[PDB]
DNA sequence: ATCGGATGTATATATCTGACACGTGCCTGGAGACTAGGGAGTAATCCCCTTGGCGGTTAAAACGCGGGGGAGAATCCGTACGTGCGTTTAAGCGGTGCTAGAGCTGTCTACGACCAATTGAGCGGCCTCGGCACCGGGATTCTCGAT
DNA sequence: TCGAGAATCCCGGTGCCGAGGCCGCTCAATTGGTCGTAGACAGCTCTAGCACCGCTTAAACGCACGTACGGATTCTCCCCCGCGTTTTAACCGCCAAGGGGATTACTCCCTAGTCTCCAGGCACGTGTCAGATATATACATCCGAT
């Protein structure tokens, strides 16, 4: 969100490390994690959630995965940061693709919260397919669409949820070379 | 979808960190110097580079003019001639 | 009647008016006297002469008719006073003085 | 539109030192840079002695006061020297 | 075959590096990484050539004066070949870490 | 004649954070000092933001941006963060 | 009701206006700087004044003396980079002794 | 007439300058350390006093108060507190 | 009897935990106006003003023999010297 | 002299080596000195002159030792190092290091000399509106040679060089000290004749 | 290694004392209620300059190998520096006494801000030529292995 | 310390693009006033900086003794330099698209300004309690004897 009107159905909520939290003074050890709630529905936005948003640069719509929550930055009230997939066309149509490169993302693009696993679970969960919120992802690549590298796409998750992302974005960064 | 920029500290040439260190009066150069100094550059760069995005963000700007790095490097005591 | 520019009652090349007017509105204090800006044109005229003629030394002994700023790095760093007030200053393709430690020589 | 610099002054300056020497334009931008950096340097401790003393003007005794305490050893001396004759020619005029 | 002994070519490399002003690394790769570096800041910026220009004056003008540092002080451990500790002990003194 | 200082608002954030905690005046004076320090680097470097930009204002925007070139490290993410909080309170009352 | 009661904060956000609008900064200043600029500073002092309590209750010292400043400003990593080139009076040095110096 | 202050710099005496350098991290100290610490001491208070006194001057006065030192060491970059 | 070193150690850990000055005040007040006797004739100082002078100055003086101990062990000693004060002060700036 | 017009019967001088000038940009070090245009008196470095001591009363005799020049109080500074007159000397200092108080008075103030003065390493700014004339300083010899015209009020001598408490007198050549002035930076100068008495 | 003596230190408790926290009068600075002139928000448009692409060259980078020599380890010697102990010195203190000068005040004048008319100084654009870059050819100055 | 080989240097020739001079042409510097107040200045108050005296005793100085540390010295291993060969991607010239930097114009929001009103915060004063100081008592540590 760019001005303050701009996240009114959202709000922010601050948690220690998986407890709620609602406090000034800097805790020595204790970083404190961000998430953003839709009030309309509680719908939680935080690090690893994959959501979708409306492209209008490309007339269709984009798949991002939340890396990082800049609050208050002097231009934005709030970032939303995230890396981006690649849809089927640009390299099975609900299948994406991870990268490491970046996007910033404004609140009113935003549509629903993707579904996403990997190969077993895809198979196992064949007749019970949703083809607006459920996906699948089995590698990542560069954003040219090439240098297909296989990884679970749960432990990806895990581990933007648990490191920096001043250290994950690298991580990802150096795992097509 | 940009040209993905990966592994460009290793662009920071062993040659390259000779031809700084020979400008510099130094005859022997270590093995493990080249990455000590390829460490030291991203520090410094990444200082002066966030001030000056922070300066041209400010600005409610796109592109980082010779300014902003001017402003920033002035603003860690680093004042830089010619270029404003 | 008619008008002279003040840079001419003081003798000097820099100016006077555009010194006092940086001063007034660059929000240094709230008035300025009309000492202030011939005062600070001539200490800027002085300084930018020794730069000046130290840097044209430097671009003679090079046999070249104008000034690069290789020529601005030789006549700062040779001038004690000047090296002293530039010291956290980086000239820009200004390069460094020739020089190599006594230990580093061949022996 | 219009932005203004030192190049007029530096080349008369220089023509004044040098009659028949050049100047590029990279070393022109750096002559630039100089001068607004110690205008800068001195106009500051000029502002910052008169908020010293809870004056509000800056008179050129506050430019001297600052020229002492910025340039070093000899280039105050003529600096100051430069500055009093400036001022001297000024106020008979 | 003529060849010249250890630390013959290092002065000559010295001296021809020393009376000289131009950019000792690579201008693209250099941009390059000045991108890579900013991308973590801001999405999509662009730079004016005089931006990066200043960057590179400013980055090797800060390692050259580095080195020399570094330079004496592994001389003042009676040695002539710079070590990470010279560096380490130079930035320490300095400030820097 | 008067000369005022930050005393008596020192002091009532020290009783907020720490009920039972006294201050010396060798540290009171220190913390007095700390606060026009900040204060003055601040104000410097909004007005240096207001300058660059061809601003004749240092509205709160200009005082974000000089805490996050000043303050360091998560220092930086909770001032601006209170500073936010105040701002919201101020303009509600 | 003065502006620092109607913003929440204990800084006087009238005196902060007087300095920014009379300390030569800028021709104008808007209201709602002086209202961010106290908040920042008293979050500033709490830091500084808890780290300095703790050290205090450390030292069995129910007063802050410029010791417990220097120890709470030297052990904070950030505090230390704010006050880097700024010498705390009466504060002495943090105790640390190289490792080469030690007896054997 | 006030007798003449000559050569105080001797004054700093070297336990003085060893309590120093202890509270430094120092073990071993060499002999010409002390005449070096006396001239390094002698140049930072030249430096030092020259700006307290140029500013005393410049406020008209006869007296070096403690606002001219602090305003002449924040100027060279060692800013100090307390006073 | 201790070895040597020992009472070298007590020394810094004594003059570690303490936070008094380590120099005499009224030699260190003498050496002040002479100093200013070149500047200015006949000049007086508050006691504050030349207190935090020592303050300042041994402030210096530490930090300036913490950057010295690095210098001389970089050099495998633990003896400071007189090149590794002007090494120090050569890499601060100061020369 | 305080302002311009504190200096208005005098005119500044300056003289590279032999020439004079009427530079901007230094060189590869240019004297000073003040010229009274009622007659043409010209006090530079090294020069005696004699200066009213409205605190004593009466006179006090000093040697220029350095010219400041634009400061930012004073247009000029004229410092100068002190001399001692006959009564500001210690006559137990002086009956003991070259051999009842009253006593050693009688002594000093029968035996001396009433135009003797003695040099000291402590200096004190000058202004103008308190100078007479200019001292004429002898030496041991050439105060002998001269007996018989000797001007109470333009001839003194001086042999040694004391601390401004009176005592401890070391003598050296005025005439070497009136060169060494001049010859070198007053920093330098200062020092010397500080330390020559410690 | 293990154990006793000696040294200085961490530690427990108690005792002054002067520095700190609070009470009080008050006055000068901050708030409330208006107004006004301009700075800043915001939209529209010109156009500059940033991004991107492609092909060919080749100069720089990367790789590898011989080997000189530099970093590092281990040794030996002299001496410079640490550690106590007794003697010498003056720092520190705790008062008095004074007076130079910091500090506050009450004018009153000269000097600087502010605005309207005028222009020529300093700006941007336009050639255009010569100082300098580029390249080659021959001379000079090293460097290094040995008669 | 004498020649063969290899870097650099200096000079002649050619071409180029950037430094310089000049042309209008906006606009800011000048001129010419008026008016407001900042500070120059003499005077009074009175703060505190200078000077001093003697006493105590902690600090500094000098000296004896010994040891451990710095510095010189020899040897050795491998690592970094010189140089040759192969690979690569920097770089230059030229072209095209358009993003976003400036500029302009209109509007209106905001902050300076003032007048009045009052209370927040400071100078002053006072009592009293946390820390500097002290004495003594375990206790860790050092260091040599065994």
């Amino acid at each position: 969100a760019k001005t303050l009107k701009d996240l009114q159905g959202w709000e922010i909520i601050t948690t220690d490390e998986q407890g709620n939290i609602i406090k000034r003074l800097r805790r020595r050890g204790a970083k404190t994690e961000h998430y953003l709630k839709r009030s309309s529905d509680g719908i939680k936005l935080g690090r690893g959630d994959s959501v979708v948003m409306h492209n209008e640069a490309a007339g269709t719509y984009s798949v991002y995965m939340i890396q990082e929550l800049r609050l208050n930055t002097i231009n934005n009230v709030v970032e939303l940061w995230a890396l981006t997939y690649l849809r089927w066309f640009e390299v099975n149509k609900n299948e994406l693709y991870l990268t490491a490169e970046l996007a910033e993302l404004q609140l009113f693009n935003f549509i629903r919260v993707a579904n996403v696993m990997d190969g077993s679970k895809w198979e196992v969960l064949k007749g019970n397919v949703d083809p607006e919120r459920d996906f699948t992802v089995r590698y990542i690549c560069e954003p040219t669409g090439e240098k297909f590298v296989d990884i679970n796409i749960e432990d990806v998750k895990a581990y933007i949820k648990k490191v920096e992302p001043r250290e994950a974005q690298e991580y990802l960064k150096d795992l097509t070379l | 979808h940009r040209k993905v920029l990966r592994d460009n500290i290793q662009g920071i040439t062993k040659p390259a960190i000779r031809r700084l260190a020979r400008r510099g009066g130094v005859k022997r150069i270590s093995g493990l110097i080249y990455e000590e100094t390829r460490g030291v550059l991203k520090v410094f760069l990444e200082n002066v580079i966030r001030d000056a995005v922070t300066y041209t963000e400010h600005a409610k700007r796109k592109t980082v003019t010779a300014m902003d790095v001017v402003y920033a490097l002035k603003r860690q005591g680093r004042t830089l001639y010619g270029f404003g | 009647a008619k008008a002279k520019t003040r840079s001419s009652r003081a003798g000097l090349q820099f100016p006077v008016g555009r010194v006092h007017r940086l001063l007034r509105k660059g929000n240094y204090a709230e008035r300025v006297g009309a000492g202030a800006p011939v005062y600070l044109a001539a200490v800027l005229e002085y300084l930018t002469a020794e730069i000046l003629e130290l840097a044209g030394n430097a671009a003679r002994d090079n046999k070249k008719t104008r000034i690069i700023p290789r020529h601005l790095q030789l006549a700062v760093r040779n001038d004690e006073e000047l090296n002293k007030l530039l010291g956290r200053v980086t000239i820009a393709q200004g390069g460094v003085l020739p020089n190599i430690q006594s230990v580093l020589l061949p022996k | 539109t219009r932005k203004e610099s030192y190049a007029i002054y530096v080349y008369k300056v220089l023509k004044q030192v040098h009659p028949d020497t050049g100047i590029s334009s990279k070393a022109m931008s750096i002559m630039n840079s100089f001068v607004n950096d110690v205008f800068e340097r001195i106009a500051g401790e000029a502002s910052r002695l008169a908020h010293y003393n809870k004056r509000s003007t800056i008179t050129s005794r506050e430019i001297q006061t600052a020229v002492r305490l910025l340039l070093p050893g000899e280039l105050a001396k003529h600096a100051v020297s430069e500055g009093t004759k400036a001022v001297t020619k000024y106020t008979s005029a | 075959p003529h060849r010249y002994r250890p630390g013959t070519v290092a002065l000559r490399e010295i001296r021809r590096y020393q009376k000289s002003t131009e950019l000792l690394i690579r201008k693209l790769p250099f941009q390059r990484l000045v991108r890579e570096i900013a991308q973590d800041f801001k999405t999509d910026l662009r730079f004016q050539s005089s931006a990066v220009m200043a960057l590179q004056e400013a980055s090797e003008a800060y390692l050259v004066a580095l080195f020399e540092d570094t330079n004496l002080c592994a001389i003042h451990a009676k040695r002539v070949t710079i070590m990470p500790k010279d560096i380490q002990l130079a930035r320490r003194i300095r400030g820097e870490r």
